């Protein structure tokens, strides 16, 4: 039996739990967005501001049922309407991660018709 | 002399039979599959089912007379003989909307199911489906939040999600509940459950079971960075301890309560729905009772009918069956139900059960879940099946894994992550599954566990429920 | 330091923890009997030892959870399986369940274990709950029914015959102010009660409140009229509890005495919330069984009414429907007399010839009147009476609303037909073979039955019986 | 059609709507009383007290449910337990009709394993 | 004072037979809800010791049979009856259906009368949730009474009933239901003269007293010292009556006392001549076990305080003419006759335990 | 059965010897003391009959209903070893008679009134058999030894409580003062003594303020899990 560790081991939802993505994975999941015809975008936070947390409850009365701070990071540029182009979305990529070194960045995407993310994953860590 | 009030008993077909009826797009409309008495033909039989659940009764009454029973008539308008069947035919039943009570699935199942299924002149009867029109979609609620807003309220996106049911069923303590609990959301599930009966009972009391859990919750929320939940169970023997549940579940801080909305009750579940939207809780609805009702072809009522009425009362998630797992589901029959949960327009498709078109109006989509007997090389069939919005839960697949919860989690998330990567990569699931599974029980040891102790387990049985 | 029994991860049979055929049943156990058609190839005790154990404590592969806590207490055990007779495929198979798995007092919960998952495995394809052994130290954590019969009968001052009751009709589509004139119509000439079909809840044509208080004046005018006590049964079934309860607290500040509920449309949730306000608030509560033949028709698939009625008696009802036997829907003779005694009596033994397959104890439980509904008329008093005595409700909606004369005088025909009988029986004669000369003489006698005897004179509903023994 | 008349046509319950009980009818009663072995009970009232009647809801708060004046009547004597000759309890209803000539009267019968009437009827109508 | 002291092993027996209640610790209580004179004037009844009756078979009647019962025992010129102290609500009664039932047997009765009529009804409960709505519906029927067993509902649950009764109007039956667990014994215990002033503070407008003469014991000279205590406004000290304390209650009201268990219209004269006017007399078996039934049974214990009481306001001396003064009654009334009969020989003397 | 009024013996109708007693029964056990003269049987009978449906003439009302089926009964009486005039009477009640989780209603029918019959000298309940049938109607303790360990995280020792003293007396600060220093070197609890409810030197809402800040305090200082 091998033993799960509690210790160091926070995770970012899909794909955290695969070995680390290589450049030709990442590659073919920007593929996957643009056959689908979906938006690309960028999200990044600070490393405190990057995990899930419950400061805000404090100003609540019996209301915090899925609320939960730090849900949102913040936007890189806008989402990236009409993007056809997967050389586009990675050098977005890089971008963001170059303004940006310190800070955890996603790759996401959205469909406009169901109207919610229906893709994402970390690209970087600090 | 007009038409004068004329006692005694005529035939239902006189008056209920009317096939040159012209539907109304707010008409309820109903499929029925009807086996008739000897001596009965299906304009009579069918006649009679539109008559006993609308407007009339046995011999002729006067009153009748005071209203407009054209106005209010239940119609037989069409029959079709079924193929493979010299004694089945497929009646349909137009009912007028003003028949029902707004945002009542009690009301609505009180007249197309209350008594005509006990009528001696049928040998047996099984409703197949019911066109619900916009019109009367728009008087209910629904559902308190559907697949859109769970996701963003969980902020979980790209894969499906991942339950599991706590094991023994009952027995279990409130603190050995949570206990399992914790190590099972800490390996990467996102949610467990209460198995179905777990309600309140000697062994086990409701508010020692909601505490310890929500100590469990937030430990491996914490742990983990991911949102967790857990449906704690608010069914109960009456509404006002249902809603003490649910209560609890509001003051604790925590996402998801589940109900049992069929042994709990249409009346309870939309009470219970209603206070979900009210006070922003995702309500997981459990189908127990449901195959008494639903498993047999000629005799009941399809669980299609049962998954629209579900959500019309409200549920943001809905047991779908798993296809490949150890309860019964026919491919087609399921992705048929599955597309009238989650769709918002689903057309006319009779390969798979699907007997009207159905627009729901924008009512929210309900996560199916699937969810019994099922293991880690189910996983790309699951995933081929479902998509990504869809739950799948692995309780006897996660608490069964030789090196416990943690570990059984693990490997049913990798699992899922390895199929979802792999079909965005362009792999086709339906041929390449078990070669996805198996480069993947190479790499992680926890999958590698659980691939070698569940490999030969299949569940391939003759379908009862055939379309 | 030799190992003892530990956790092995993996799938073995059912069978091996859940079939224990020389298990002694405790008098706390609750018993089900289920009639098992098991797929080819599944040996009757491991379809026994699944339907057991996933309607209790297990699953589908070995848990190592299960060492925590003691498997011997808590699991269902099949503890007998008897092959049917006629039935090369078919079994009864016999599953005992700890008091300790039950919440007191829900049905619900009750349902949910023993009927919940397993008519949907695919190792069997088909299974049947046939009857439930209800100990008595379950049934006394339940409120049970708001009145019972005697209590009832009391409260209406209504005794030595069945009472007579009447759904108005057209089901659908009558006005709020035209439903209270058909009530004091049908309830002046003699009906003990009237009341609103099983889907008149509150729609278009007829909201609920308009109707609750035309048939308040309709009840307290035929009360006034006749000398005796009169009720409406106003429906309460609703979408959500929450109106369901509004409905029920109008009855009560009007003053009227009766209420129906649709247990299983409105579900056994609701419905013991609402017998709990009745027994608060001295409602009579009459019980629908709407929806039960989706589930109770057929004899290899489903739940046999008499479960439904036990299950009814539990959570709550002062009236539940019983068929006819000789109407219009299902109820075979036999068959019937069995659950009608389960439902009235308080100690009913074992009699597979009535299908009552285990002994019943309600431990002083009220009693719950049986409601005989549904495409009867006049000649069919003497088997009515015959069959249930006088602790019934005969219902006569059709039978009354028929009649050639209006309400009263269809009413005043049942009435007569009813005491004629009563009268007979109670002479001495012997209704199962007198029973058309009474009628034929009553006929004679009064006008107003005359005109019924002869628009219903032929009317008989014959048919093969599905659900057989 | 005949019409059913809404005056004057009061009703006292079980046989009411049959042709008055002859002598012979009401014997016939009072052996099923005797061969069931039911305890026979006369009761009677006044004219003023024989009718359901409200009178006393004007005490009340919302509680009027199944409650209503005139329900019980007034007992005369005992209940004739252990009574299994038919004539005592005729001679009994003439005694009662002889005391009370200008009183409703009427004959029930008690089953004390069930504990309620089980059968009665009107006797005597001023 | 009596919570850890009676089981220390340094003593072998303890018995709190009295307490003084001083005034400024009287005065911190509510008290009885109306007490014995406003009781009298909301009856409007006056003159004579009222007259009670526990229905019987004390369980086993159903709700109508209980209401018949109830009416036909008020009928007679009982000015009340009562459930027994174990009629709750049970399988073979539930309570709401009993209080329907005999709501519309007081009414009957009343009318029937022209005097007014009760029923103590029991609010005794397993939860104080049930005690409340138990008395909401007699509130709510506008019935005059309830009753509640205040040692075995307890104390905390006692005084929550006895506000309610102050603030909506209703008598307060407290039934006393285990005190001789407490008070029986000599050697060990406490008095129920204590358990009574406990009572009057807790509160309750009707405290069974015992009758001395019954089939439950009573001896004379403790039994006039608790009433004393129960229903005066201020009682010297008098060891010859048991009471060790001067008691001022500071016009706290009184509590009436109730004569009830095992008494029969020969017992008359003597509990006229213990108690006075101020107590209700209660004949349950003396009244349901008339061979006649339960109206001629009340008219006989009617007539018999009624004649004992014209007697004693007339100069007669009913602790030696009180045979007398029945016989002479039990000559006139036939109803009252039948009970002189039945019960002529039966007394109740036995070794009493509870001495000074 | 016909109505005979007037006083027969209790044992004519409450001791039945010979009786079965059901599962569903509450059976008492009464350590029984009569008078000179009242013999065991009766003395008995007559706990069994005025703690259960009967009392001390014959009453009508019997006939409506059934006493087979409600009466309270004595069932066996065996002699105390050591005692001349003691007795041990068992009396067997039907389930029927009691209120549904009331242990009030219990105490009343089994202790009521039983215990100041002239008749007899002394009486002690010993004991009561509670049937699984009555137990089932009460929800019981609020958690039980197994959930409070749990909820508590505390096993494998007793655990350790301690009154406060002078018992009455402190001020509300002292009591927290107090309850700190007792809960911060190792008990488990401390406690309110039993007299100690609201009082001149010390009303309750001061005490629960301050008893709180002192469980808190010590429960940080120490690490374990602290009450009062
Ligand atoms: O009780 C059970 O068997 C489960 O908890 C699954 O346990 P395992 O995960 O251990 O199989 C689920 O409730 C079933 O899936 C319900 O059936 P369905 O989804 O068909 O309604
Ligand atoms: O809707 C109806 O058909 C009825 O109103 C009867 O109408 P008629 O009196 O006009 O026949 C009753 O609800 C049925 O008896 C129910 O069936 P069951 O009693 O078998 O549950
Ligand atoms: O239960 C009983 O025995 C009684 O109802 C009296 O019945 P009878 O009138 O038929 O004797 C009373 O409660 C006792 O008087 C109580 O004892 P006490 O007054 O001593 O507290
Ligand atoms: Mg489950
Ligand atoms: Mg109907
Ligand atoms: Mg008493
Ligand atoms: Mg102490």
């Amino acid at each position: 039996m091998m033993v799960w560790t509690p210790v160091n081991n926070k995770m970012f939802e899909t794909f955290s739990y695969l070995p680390p993505l290589t450049d030709e994975q990442i590659a073919a999941q920007v593929d996957y967005i643009v056959a689908n015809g979906w938006i690309p975008c960028l999200e990044f936070a600070e490393a405190d501001k990057a995990y899930v947390s419950n400061e805000s409850a404090i100003r609540f009365g019996s209301v915090s049922c899925l609320y939960y701070d730090n849900r949102y990071w913040t936007m890189w540029k806008l989402p990236m309407f009409g993007c056809r182009d997967p050389m586009q979305v990675l050098r977005e990529i890089v971008a963001c991660t170059k303004a940006f070194p310190d800070a955890y960045v996603r790759l996401v995407a959205f469909d406009n018709q169901k109207q919610v993310q229906i893709m994402g994953f970390l690209v970087q860590r600090p | 002399a007009g038409a004068g009030f004329k006692a005694g008993v005529k035939d239902y077909r006189l008056t209920y039979y009317t096939p040159d009826y012209v539907v109304r797009d707010t008409d309820i409309l109903a499929a029925f599959r009807m086996t008739p008495q000897p001596g009965v033909p299906p304009e009579e039989c069918g006649a009679a089912v539109a008559a006993e659940s609308s407007t009339g009764t046995w011999t002729t009454v006067w009153t009748d007379g005071l209203t407009s029973l054209d106005r209010y008539k239940g119609r037989c308008y069409d029959i079709e003989p079924v193929p493979g069947e010299d004694n089945q035919y497929i009646a349909y039943v137009a009912y007028p909307i003003d028949l029902f009570e707004e945002g009542s699935v009690t009301n609505m199942f009180t007249s197309i199911v209350g008594n005509v299924f006990g009528f001696k002149a049928l040998r047996a009867l099984r409703l197949e489906d019911l066109r619900i029109p916009p019109a009367y979609v728009k008087t209910f609620v629904g559902p308190p939040h559907g697949i859109q807003v769970e996701r963003d309220k969980l902020n979980k996106y790209g894969r499906g999600l991942l339950g599991c049911t706590i094991k023994p069923k009952l027995g279990l303590s409130a603190k050995n509940y949570g206990r399992a609990v914790y190590e099972c959301l800490r390996g990467g599930l996102d949610f467990t459950k209460d198995d179905e009966n777990v309600n309140s009972q000697p062994f086990m009391r409701w508010r020692d079971r909601f505490l310890f859990v929500a100590e469990a919750i937030y430990k491996a929320q914490a742990e983990t960075g991911e949102v967790k939940g857990h449906y704690l169970n608010a069914t109960a023997g009456t509404c006002e301890e249902m809603m003490k549940r649910a209560v609890c579940a509001k003051e604790l801080g925590v996402p998801i309560i589940m109900h049992d909305y069929l042994t709990g009750g249409f009346t309870a579940n939309t009470s219970l729905a209603i206070y979900c939207r009210d006070n922003g809780l995702l309500l997981h609805i459990h189908r127990a009772m449901h195959a008494v009702i639903d498993r047999q072809r000629n005799h009941g009522i399809h669980f299609r009918v049962l998954a629209k009425a579900l959500r019309m009362s409200g549920g943001d998630h809905l047991h779908s069956g798993t296809v490949v797992g150890k309860l019964e589901g026919e491919r087609e029959v399921t992705l048929g139900f599955v597309d009238l949960m989650r769709d918002d327009y689903v057309e006319k498709d009779r390969s798979r059960g699907i007997y009207f078109t159905q627009d729901w109006c924008s009512m929210p989509g309900v996560m199916p879940v699937a969810s019994g007997g099922i293991h880690v090389w189910h996983m790309p069939a699951l995933v081929e099946i479902f998509g990504d919005d869809a739950c799948l839960q692995f309780g006897g697949g996660t608490l069964g894994h030789p090196w416990g919860n943690a570990p059984g989690a693990a490997a049913n998330r990798v699992a899922l992550e390895a199929c979802t990567q792999a079909r965005n990569e362009g792999r086709d699931l339906a041929r390449e599954g078990g070669d996805v599974i198996r480069s993947a029980c190479k790499w992680s040891p926890e999958l590698a566990a659980a691939c070698e102790v569940w490999k030969e387990i299949k569940f391939e049985f003759d379908t009862i429920d055939k379309l």
